[PDB]
């Protein structure tokens, strides 16, 4: 079973501009590795599997976090160490495209729906449960979670926000723009590490590492 | 994984 209420009570649980933005994505992957143990069923996956999952989803799963955050915030984006980093700001450090994209394609689109932290949550929750990723000793029961977390998350919007019936499908449409984003961010990581002026902490530099 | 296997214990 997956109630959306265990998803929102994870998220409430754990509540250069390119340093302090990766400063602050080092911070928060210790906090992402308690928000999975508190979705349901998760702990209960293979141990390898756990792995591979937060492996996989870190850094969409931070993104989605990030951005959410941000919805009350004019033209930019606040950080879990509490500092706002502007568009202007952004632009400055020469990673202005990327930042308007997080702006148009997610804080924005988030804002105009209002959407709420247990969709958050959920959409979370479905990015964590990808069976696509390579190596799980058992796709299947990961797929089957995830279809748990939809089916839940379709049910709340109905319940909800009934007068919203394209709601659901619009969460669901905002995934291949936070998967592109995410893969974009990743290539800009790789970069910051392979220039070597931009200082990277250690479990940042863990999931830069290649897989096993 | 050095950092998260340690992390994910129970
Ligand atoms: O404070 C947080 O909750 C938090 C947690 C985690 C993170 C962040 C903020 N920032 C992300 C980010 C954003 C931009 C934006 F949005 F500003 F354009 C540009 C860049 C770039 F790599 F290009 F420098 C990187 C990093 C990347 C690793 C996991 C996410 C993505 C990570």
């Amino acid at each position: 079973d997956m109630p959306v209420e265990r998803i929102l009570e994870a998220e409430l649980a754990v509540e250069d501009p390119v340093t302090n933005i990766c400063q602050a994505a080092d911070k928060q992957l210790f906090t992402l590795v308690e928000w999975a143990k508190r979705i349901p069923h998760f702990s209960e996956l293979p141990l390898d599997d756990q792995v591979i999952l937060l492996r996989a989803g870190w850094n969409e799963l931070l993104i989605a976090s990030f951005s959410h955050r941000s919805i009350a915030v004019k033209d930019g984006i606040l950080l879990a160490t509490g500092l706002h980093v502007h568009r202007n700001s952004a632009h400055s450090a020469g990673v202005g495209a990327i930042f308007d994209r997080v702006l148009t394609e997610l804080v924005s689109k988030m804002r105009d729906m209002q959407m709420d932290k247990t969709e958050l949550g959920c959409l979370r929750a479905i990015v964590l449960f990808n069976p696509d990723s390579k190596g799980l000793s058992n796709p299947a029961e990961v797929e089957a979670l995830r279809e748990k977390v939809y089916a839940s998350l379709e049910a709340y919007c109905k319940h909800k926000y009934p007068e919203q019936p394209g709601r659901f499908a619009k969460l669901l449409l905002r995934l291949p723009a936070l998967r592109s984003i995410g893969l974009k961010c990743l290539e800009h990581l790789f970069f910051f590490k392979l220039i070597g002026d931009t200082p990277i902490d250690t479990f940042l530099m863990e999931m830069l590492e290649a897989p096993h | 994984h050095k950092i998260l296997h340690r992390l994910l214990q129970d």
